[PDB]
């Protein structure tokens, strides 16, 4: 079909942002300012949340072959757009001190969000291509952003190795699908012989090294270690965010994943995070590298979720709602990891024994660790249980015993390390974008409380959402 | 047939080796006669200027460096013999250390030298050194009932 | 055809080859700076897609060339963004 | 045609094999602009006469210039050649050659299911690329585009120059 | 006259080589060059594919596909360049830190 | 005396034949030998898509365009294999700017070409010599005219003139390690080069088999040799530039200049 206006209404977050990214690039070589380059690409992002209320005004409608916008996806590009707001926020204060080319940060950060909104946007195999290789390529440069350092650039050269190979599978993977179907289309899909599965099989690997599942986890460690922490923001939450959904949407259209061929073996990759995710996450006594290892077990739950997504509707919204959830947890915790490090200072000392005191030294930020932190475990009073306690209803819904034991005693094992971070920032001790740093993750510490102790909004916005 | 000796007559690669003094009408012949001379890659070396005993071992380099049909024009007095400086210093000729082929008296010699240099040396490579029985004639003897039949000349106190 | 032409120029080459034999650490600042090259690696795919661009622009008709406009116009950006940042400059 | 398929498989076979077995690097980009050179004779050998021309003027004509750029540059031939072929022993090859074969084989297994419905090679023009390029496949090339542009800042970025 | 079987295990055998070079040799420029192989081995795939069904649905992606290793292999080469330039070794083994 | 021009090269071609080969120590062997003929072969078979005739036509294959820009392409390896086989740093940098230059100036004949063949708007080389009948394909397009002669005589032709020498100092022309008949082999493959980007332009740009009051093969030969003559005389007034400003009128004043020509041809066309 041709351009109609309605398409265009409908484009308008993949427009607005890639308008964005011209008039960053332009603003770059006439001035190369920081201060400018901030507030340009802050302001297209803004301005992308604000036209998702326009989109709204538009229906479930079709674009292209290539894409479909549903009330799904806009709760999905909201997700990222935020995460994209909160790590332009969070990379002013650390760019501060940095010594050169200050301004192409935020061109990458655009970039990767074009490529998060989509895959917020998919139905035909193709779009799903567009949008993983969209988003690593900031992704494979961000990590090596500053690349002074000896880490930044040996986390970046795992990455980029990894993160092609993924891809390399996920290509290979998805024609081998297409030489049994006549088209690549989500829906057109499936249209249980072995080459097609086969080629799923192949697409699962391709698709498992950006959710970081059970035996491709091995680059969640290093480069969380190796990237800034305003990277690291992005790289936690953004991308596996954007990811979910395009995986979630596949199974839910292509009727091959209706067969429980592909049912067994995702939910064995689900039992396995869990576990190999939360018995070595104890060990650790680096915050960056406990965050890498906790989000092996959150995208876990995500897939205990996901494999009874064919009984029982109730499973659309328990994805979303730990979406968001997890989101809020990742942003508050990430960012006060990058709001000590105000400048620039080379490579950053962040560890769980440099976070002794951290109450007698600043006791806001402390607080807002703590609660994040609280509420990534499981602890009441916090959005994390309550999408805690949707997984775990799916599980009892579809009757998959072996999942919702796991989620539990995987529970039971991760408390133990969420618990010292609480409570070693309560021993004995050993600029105005600053300011907004913090009101940022304050802010996100006001939200997680209120939506844990009153989830009732949240679940409105998500039913509102939900086709 | 022949072919060949037509081949090596009618194109040559010249290696030009003026030194100090003596190249400035090599280049003016050159300039009217002709960045294609390159090292290694010519068969015709015209040494020029005054062979010096410190400066040898370069010539002698670039002599090796050629092909195996190695051509040589000895021009001015300085190249032919030692010339006007025998002295401890200059080496007395560059036929000492390479073998050479033509020689063109003068200092410096003239571009028309150059010319006839040319024409001495494909009527050289067109009998086959190029000796074959028939360069026993000389130019002191081809044309020496020419030079002695001159009676008058112009007298100097003329332009 | 083609194939002919192939067969008789690898034969030619086989023959004049033949014929011919038969006759008888450390760079420091040196090279670096190859960006122009690297330039070109990624605008050569740039320029791919108008190669596939040429073939049908009539039916693509007044999208078609609102789209390219836009498409060279993000190009011209990058370049003038490359020149202004001092990347695209006199080089060794 | 079957014989002429064949062959061409079996020198692209040889020429994976070969760059896969050597140490110096440009013997192995040689063979590798073969292979290139080889997969492009089977694009045109199956029909896709605007993929062959279209692999060599870019995949085969930019980015390994750009490998042999780097490699030419960083003049590592004549340095650091014992230790990586006492490292690289058969033994060692041997270790995951078996285990990619397993994948091999269970790929074979996989494919060999199907039947074959055996197709001729139909010769695709350009006039139809230049449509579907250009029927839905808009926002595809408008983000290649956006691609491209990320690839030149990252790659200016990561690649920074200084006064060394 | 060649059906689909021949030309996929030919795509096949390329895929796992190129993974073969990624995985046993020590300098990164031959991971790169093992990625770049299996790159166009499953570009290979995604071709025959396409012009298996007799439309115009194998030159659509190919050109992307091909647009990815482009910008991939440049950021990997300025990855190299800036791995030389710090340490004058070039194994793997150098950049090996944070193990376990 | 020799009345014929191309006498000249023929003696040289003589010349070059029946020379004594050295090995080369320090050296790889296999590029030294394959290195000719990457710049032979590309402008050899760069002549195998004119039409030359319609019923003696060389090849009638459906893609001949890509096939050029793909020689064009090519090219390059042979510089850079040259480069390398020269085995001292000064010949191997005097390759690479030279190298860099030609991969500078490669950029524009593929563009430049892209109006042609969309004002034409098929690869098939019989629609592009049907479609010269009445009106060539050089009267509007000057500036792609231009352009592309710009790119044709910069791809490797001598017009850079930074070939066997280096306005540079540490390095050194990379045509010094090469003695032998591959020496011999470079200058009959840059002559095949010239004449077959001549006869390329002609039969792209202009008219070829009109035919208006002679037979037009003819016609075809005399225009390329008019063209012949004119690509000389331009070649030995163009001057040596230096690097520096050829790298200035680069990049940066035709990039432009083509991206408006195709923004002309598109919307004239329609
Ligand atoms: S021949 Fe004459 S001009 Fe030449 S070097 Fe000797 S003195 Fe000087």
């Amino acid at each position: 079909m041709t351009i109609t206006p309605q398409n265009l209404i409908a484009l308008l977050p993949l427009l607005i942002v890639g308008l964005t990214v011209v008039v960053v690039m332009l603003s770059i070589a006439w001035r190369r300012n920081h201060f400018l380059n901030a507030t340009l690409s802050v302001i297209g992002l803004n301005a992308a949340l604000v036209s998702l209320w326009f989109v709204g005004q538009a229906g479930a409608m079709d674009v292209t072959p290539l894409m479909r916008v549903d009330g799904f996806a806009m709760l999905y590009t909201g997700l990222v757009l935020l995460a994209s707001l909160a790590t332009c926020t969070f990379a002013y204060p650390w760019l501060e001190g940095y010594n050169d080319n200050k301004d192409e940060f935020y061109l990458l950060v655009l970039i990767a969000a074009l490529g998060g909104i989509l895959l917020a946007n998919a139905n035909h195999l193709a779009s799903l291509f567009l949008g993983i290789e969209l988003i690593s390529l900031p992704l494979f440069g961000l990590v090596g952003y500053a690349f002074r350092q000896k880490r930044s650039l040996e986390a970046s050269i795992k990455y980029t190795i990894l993160s092609a190979a993924a891809s390399s599978f996920l290509l290979f993977g998805m024609a081998l699908v297409y030489a049994q179907s006549g088209d690549l289309s989500f829906v057109a899909l499936g249209k249980n012989e072995p080459l097609l599965l086969a080629g799923f099989g192949l697409m699962i690997v391709g698709l498992g090294f950006k959710l970081s599942l059970v035996p491709f986890h091995l680059w969640t460690p290093d480069v969380y270690q190796g990237a800034p922490a305003p990277v690291s923001t992005f790289l936690a939450t953004a991308s596996k965010i954007a990811i979910f959904g395009v995986v979630m949407r596949l199974f839910l259209y292509a009727p091959v994943g209706d067969s429980e061929a592909i049912r067994v073996v995702l939910a064995i990759i689900a039992f396995a995070s869990i576990i190999f995710g939360n018995l070595m996450a104890l060990s650790q006594t680096n915050i960056k590298r406990l965050l890498g290892y906790s989000s092996i077990s959150h995208l876990g739950y995500l897939l205990v979720a996901l494999i009874a997504l064919q009984t029982g509707e109730m499973s659309m919204e328990a994805v979303g709602v730990y979406l968001a959830g997890y989101l809020f947890s990742s942003l508050g915790a990430f960012g006060v990891v990058s709001l000590m490090s105000s400048p620039y200072r080379g490579p950053d000392a962040d560890s769980l024994f440099s976070y002794r005191g951290l109450f007698w030294h600043r006791p806001i930020l402390a607080a807002v660790m703590t609660v994040m932190m609280l509420s990534l475990a499981g602890i009441p009073m916090t959005l994390g249980f309550i999408g805690k306690f949707y997984v775990l209803a799916v599980g009892v819904q579809a009757h998959l015993w072996w999942l919702v034991g796991a989620v539990v005693v995987g529970s039971a094992i991760g408390l133990y390390y969420y618990l010292r971070v609480a409570v070693s920032l309560y021993l004995h001790a050993p600029n105005w974008q600053y300011s907004a740093g913090g009101i940022v993750v304050l802010i996100s510490a006001l939200l997680v409380l209120v939506l844990g102790v009153w989830p009732q909004p949240l679940i409105s916005i998500v039913r509102l959402a939900m086709p | 047939n022949d072919m060949v000796n037509w081949g090596r007559k009618n194109s040559i690669w010249p290696y030009n080796f003026g030194l100090s003094c003596c190249y400035v009408e090599m280049v003016t012949s050159f300039t009217a006669v002709h960045l294609r001379a390159s090292p290694r890659q010519a068969d015709l070396m015209v040494v020029a200027g005054t062979c010096f005993t410190k400066m040898a071992p370069v010539i002698q380099r670039l002599y090796d460096q050629m092909l195996e049909p190695k051509w040589v024009i000895s021009m001015g007095a300085c190249a032919n013999s030692g010339g006007m400086y025998d002295i401890y210093s200059v080496v007395q000729g560059v036929d000492k250390f390479i073998p050479v082929d033509v020689y063109i008296p003068g200092c410096p010699p003239r571009p028309e030298a150059y010319m006839q240099a040319l024409m001495l040396l494909q009527e050289s490579i067109g009998k086959e050194q190029g000796v074959y029985r028939a360069n026993m004639q000389s130019e002191r003897e081809r044309k020496r009932g020419e030079r002695i039949a001159v009676t008058n000349l112009r007298t100097p106190d003329e332009i | 055809a083609f194939a002919i032409f192939l067969i008789v120029a690898i034969g030619l080459c086989c023959l004049m080859l033949v014929g011919g034999w038969f006759l008888g650490a450390r760079l420091r600042l040196s090279a670096k700076f190859y960006l122009v090259a690297m330039f070109f690696v990624i605008f050569d795919v740039e320029a791919l897609y108008l190669f596939a661009w040429s073939t049908s622009i009539r039916e693509s008709g007044w999208v078609g060339f609102v789209e390219a406009a836009i498409f060279i116009f993000v190009l011209l950006a990058g370049l003038v963004y490359l020149v202004r940042i001092g990347a695209l400059d006199w080089t060794p | 045609m079957e014989f002429a398929f064949y062959i061409c498989g079996l020198i692209a076979i040889l020429a994976t094999l070969r760059v896969i077995t050597h140490t110096n690097p440009v013997h192995a980009l040689l063979y590798l602009i073969i292979s290139l050179l080889a997969i492009s004779g089977v694009f045109f050998s199956l029909g896709a006469y605007f993929a062959g021309a279209l692999e060599i003027i870019v995949y085969a004509g930019a980015i390994m210039v750009l490998f042999v750029f780097v490699v030419m540059m960083l003049n590592l031939g004549g340095s650091e050649i014992e230790q990586e072929r006492q490292w690289l022993k058969p033994q060692v090859w041997i270790g995951p050659a078996i285990l990619s074969a397993i994948m091999l084989v269970v790929i074979v297994y996989a494919i060999l299911g199907v039947n074959d419905q055996g197709i001729d090679g139909t010769p695709i023009s350009a006039k139809a690329v230049g449509i579907t390029l250009f029927g839905p496949y808009v926002l595809a090339v408008e983000l290649a585009s956006m691609l491209l542009l990320a690839g030149l800042v990252v790659a200016f970025h990561v690649g920074r120059e200084e006064r060394a | 006259m060649i059906p689909l079987q021949h030309g996929l295990i030919l795509a096949a055998i390329l895929f796992v080589l190129g993974l073969t070079g990624l995985v046993i040799r020590r300098n990164l420029l031959f991971m790169l060059i093992g990625l770049e192989i299996m790159i166009n081995a499953s570009a290979l795939a995604f071709v025959v594919a396409g012009s298996y069904w007799g439309q115009t649905d194998g030159q659509v992606m190919y050109i992307l596909a091909i647009s990815l290793a482009a910008a991939e292999a440049s950021i990997g080469l300025a990855l190299l360049l800036q791995l030389h330039r710090r340490r004058q070794n070039l194994n793997i083994d150098s950049v090996s830190e944070m193990r376990g | 005396v020799g009345w014929g021009g191309s006498l000249q090269l023929v003696a040289d071609m003589i010349k070059m034949f029946f020379k004594e080969d050295w090995i080369p120590k320090f050296s790889d062997r296999v590029i030294f030998t394959l290195a000719p003929m990457i710049a032979f072969t590309s402008l050899l078979l760069a002549f195998a898509i004119v039409p030359v005739s319609p019923g003696w036509v060389v090849a009638d294959l459906n893609i001949g365009i890509l096939f050029f820009l793909m020689m064009a392409g090519l090219a390059v390896y042979a510089v850079l294999f040259a480069g390398w086989s020269s085995n001292n740093k000064y010949s191997l940098l005097g390759a690479m700017r030279a190298s860099a230059q030609t991969l500078s100036y490669e950029v524009f004949l593929g563009l430049s070409l892209m109006g042609v063949v969309a004002q034409a708007g098929s690869f098939n080389m019989t629609d592009i010599v049907n479609s010269q009948a009445h009106v060539w394909n050089v009267i509007p397009q000057f500036f792609g005219f231009i352009t592309f002669a710009i790119a044709g005589v910069a791809v490797c032709h001598r017009h850079p003139f930074d070939q066997p020498e280096a306005e540079q100092e540490l390095a050194d022309g990379y045509h010094i390690e090469y003695s032998g008949m591959k020496f011999g082999l470079f200058f009959v493959g840059e002559y095949i080069g010239i004449v077959t980007i001549s006869a390329l332009m002609v039969t792209l740009f202009f008219g070829g088999w009109q035919g208006p009051l002679l037979p037009p093969f003819i016609w075809f030969a005399l225009k390329t040799a008019f063209f012949m003559m004119m690509f000389i005389l331009i070649r030995a007034s163009l001057p040596r530039p230096r690097y520096d400003q050829v790298m200035s009128f680069g990049w940066k004043i035709c990039l432009p200049l083509t991206l408006i020509n195709l923004l002309v041809t598109a919307a004239v066309i329609l």
